[PDB]
């Protein structure tokens, strides 16, 4: 609606509600500089997520539900090797 | 020894050829060193279908294994609307064709488990 | 770097008379009547004879004797007369006839003309491609009531330039031709100038070197002086070229190891860092500014406008004009008409491909014929050989054109009218010949 | 400095009765008839001649070899700069490039100007 705060990527889609902005008529502060940003966001993921990914029998899930089971060693050195 | 055989670039051109069932699939694709026109079984419309790929869409067809992967629109086509859902990749300075020549190299344990998967195959 | 620009400079030497001894009372005479410039000579020689702009003035003096002969070369003689020149053409149409008259005649005076009851000599003269009919009627009633002459041909000077460099007269190409006030398309096979599928755009270099003049008005509102035509002229023709990729180029005109290169510094004639601001560096470049000395008030910065004047004719929608680019115009030609199917070219469309001139007074911007043969690969089929032409001076090949079809080959008889043919036929009559215009109906 | 002019005056004097021109003369009376309104008559007698005759088809007239406007996108410019224009500004209908040339020339303008702005590409 009008006066909510919307934070937009314009590849995939994807549109969060940061909240509404400071207005009587939760509460986020109206953001500041450009509105098109490009910033730097940094990953760190372990090496037993990448074996649960690159791994077939099982999703991305697993890393939650923990049935990952036996991931196979030649998934390992794939992986080690990428 | 396999060989990569790769069909890259921007679509310019995607007419079907009916006789409700497709019989082959004309796709102009679109680099920056030129153009080239491909037949296509419907198999691969099937698969381009499946990734939803329309005209000005940047694409990668390989051409032995039958893999489509839309990799996204391309700059021709940024500016028909000031925002939009679909994301915008130039256009590749490559040619259209590509070949190249790799090694594969596989076990027997690898064979036996993808002859032997309990519950079915699975997609790429 | 400070680079003062000023106004272009004047020729005091004064111009020169044919011989009468070499006028020739049966031999042809070519007249290139361009929005510009004026080519006038005789079809024996190969350069032309008399190159000057196309305006006159009206000058007076306080002895009254109202002398109004000031024409063409003449006007480059003092600031004053410059001013107050008069080209015939507003836009890419003539609106008034004596004017063009007083220019003729001051023409035919200096090329060695002694003539009897008008002129005895056929001219060669060019008109806008689809050019309307009163203007063709009007043309024809001033060559064949005021000057009486016993031929009369018409054409297109890219057709004319086309002529020129393939003398055979059975060529297949394509033409490019960026003229003063239009920037045409036209295909030709077999020698024939296709007119039915040839395109124009509404955009040449008076409308190039107008839009400059507009961004820079835009860009300095409160600049001290008013700088006539011809300096915005000048930086037209000095700092401006065509960008290999537009898309790439503009996205860093404006970085700091970029403006120190190609940005050019034009000074007027006269006697919270801002690196990481845009506007100052688009305004000032890549130099600290300061506004107290009248030196660098009187100053320009040339940086986005050296690449966006000449793109214009690229992408037409930048300067007004609903229509569509050079390299869109050509490949809706050669891949979708003439037989041709977009991924499967004809030996038509081929032939073209091959043989592709770039021609006008508007093609002597750097960069455009790399540009023309990077934009001609992308939509063409890998492996298509792209040949380009362009002469040294794409200016003078159009008074090339009917010095080599007049004098190289016999059958420009094919193409003239007599007078006698305007009687049978009256002020309506085109004649559909390979290097003209065409009928307006089917 | 100003015989000059004389000299090249009465150099290249050319009379009422020239001898460039025949024995009989005749000049009509005639109009203006600028640039702007030579479209429009000739526009009427061709809309006029299509409609004698079919109440043919033309081939190659002034209007008929006018280029089509282009079927791909046209890439939106900032107006102030020339840059690329991600942004346009509600009120006035300038496009911009950031957001300090919005803060700077965009917002605080004069009316008019930007009637003027929009000029260049003809969206007044």
């Amino acid at each position: 609606l009008a006066g909510d705060v919307i934070s937009i990527d314009k590849a995939s889609g994807k549109i969060t509600k940061l909240g509404r902005s400071f207005a009587r008529s939760r509460f986020v502060q109206c953001p500041e500089g450009e509105l098109q940003k490009r910033k730097t966001v940094v990953h760190t993921v372990s090496l037993h997520e990448i074996d649960v990914i690159n791994s077939r029998t099982q999703g991305f899930l697993a890393l939650f539900t923990g049935d990952t089971g036996e991931i196979r060693s030649e998934v390992r050195d794939q992986i080690n090797t990428k | 020894k396999e060989t990569k055989e790769v069909y890259e670039g921007e679509v310019t051109e995607l007419t079907p050829e009916d006789a409700k069932t497709i019989s082959h699939v004309i796709v102009g694709l679109k680099s920056a060193k030129g153009t080239k026109t491909l037949r296509l079984d419907p198999t691969i419309y099937e698969s381009i279908q499946r990734e939803k790929v329309s005209i000005g869409d940047v694409i990668y067809i390989e051409a032995n294994t039958g893999a489509v992967k839309r990799v996204g629109r391309s700059d021709a086509y940024a500016t028909e609307f000031d925002l939009e859902t679909e994301e915008y990749v130039p256009l590749p300075k490559g040619e259209v064709h590509k070949k190249k020549e790799i090694v594969q190299d596989v076990t027997l344990h690898d064979l036996d488990v993808a002859n032997a998967r309990p519950q079915g195959g699975q997609d790429v | 770097k400070a680079v003062v620009i000023d106004d272009p400079p004047l020729r005091q030497t004064p111009e020169p008379f044919d011989e009468q001894s070499a006028y020739n009372p049966q031999s042809p005479i070519a007249i290139d009547f361009g929005s510009s410039k004026l080519r006038a000579g005789f079809v024996n020689h190969a350069t032309p004879t008399h190159i000057f702009p196309n305006a006159l003035t009206k000058f007076r003096d306080r002895k009254l004797n109202k002398n109004f002969t000031f024409v063409g070369n003449d006007t480059l003689l003092d600031q004053a007369v410059r001013s107050q020149s008069r080209s015939p053409f507003d836009g890419p149409f003539v609106t008034n006839w004596n004017l063009t008259e007083e220019i003729l005649d001051y023409t035919f005076h200096h090329l060695g003309v002694v003539p009897d009851n008008g002129i005895p000599n056929p001219i060669l003269l060019t008109e806008r491609l689809a050019t309307v009919q009163s203007q063709r009627t009007n043309w024809y009633q001033i060559l064949f009531e005021t000057y009486n002459v016993p031929g009369v041909t018409f054409g297109i000077d890219s057709l004319f330039s086309f002529y020129n460099y393939n003398p055979s007269g059975n060529k297949t190409g394509l033409v490019i031709s960026c003229g003063h006030e239009d920037t045409n398309v036209i295909p030709v096979v077999d020698g024939a100038g296709i007119l039915t599928d040839a395109k124009r755009i509404n955009w040449g270099g008076h409308q190039a070197v107008d839009y400059l003049n507009d961004l820079m008005a835009l860009k300095y509102p409160y600049f001290p002086t008013k700088m006539s035509y011809l300096q915005y002229e000048t930086m037209y023709k000095d700092y401006c070229y065509v960008s290999r990729n537009y898309d790439e180029d503009i996205e860093k005109i404006l970085t700091l190891e970029n403006l120190d290169t190609n940005d050019v510094v034009v000074e007027a004639p006269f006697t919270y860092d801002w690196r990481n601001s845009i506007l100052h560096l688009f305004l000032r470049g890549p130099r600290p500014h300061d506004s107290e000395n009248i030196h660098e008030q009187h100053q320009m910065h040339l940086n986005v406008e050296r690449i966006r004047v000449p793109e214009v004719i690229f992408q037409p929608t930048m300067g007004g004009q609903d229509q569509a680019g050079i390299c869109e115009l050509s490949e809706t030609i050669l891949l979708k008409k003439f037989g041709s199917q977009p991924g499967k070219l004809s030996q038509t469309s081929i032939d073209m491909v091959n043989n592709v001139l770039i021609t006008g007074g508007n093609a002597k911007v750097p960069g455009l014929k790399e540009r023309i043969v990077k934009e001609f690969t992308g939509f063409l089929p890998t492996g298509t050989n792209i040949t380009v032409n362009m002469s040294s001076d794409p200016s003078l090949d159009a008074w090339k054109g009917m010095a080599a079809l007049a004098r190289n080959e016999e059958q420009y008889r094919k193409t003239v009218i007599s007078k006698k043919e305007y009687e049978e036929y009256g002020p309506e009559y085109i004649k559909e010949h390979k290097l003209g215009n065409t009928k307006y109906f089917e | 400095r100003l015989l000059f002019l004389r000299s090249v005056g009465e150099r290249n004097e050319i009379g009422f009765p020239s001898r460039f021109k025949s024995a009989h003369y005749k000049k009509p009376t005639r109009r203006h008839k600028s640039a702007r309104q030579l479209i429009s008559d000739e526009n009427k007698r061709i809309n006029a001649l299509l409609t004698k005759a079919n109440k043919l088809v033309p081939k190659a007239t002034y209007f008929s070899v006018e280029a089509p406007p282009s079927i791909r996108p046209a890439k939106k410019y900032c107006d102030v700069t020339g840059l690329k224009g991600f942004y346009k500004s509600p009120t006035n209908n300038i496009r911009y490039h950031n957001a300090e040339i919005y803060q700077l020339i965009v917002k605080p303008m004069a009316p008019g100007v930007d009637q003027e702005y929009l000029k260049l590409r003809g969206a007044n």
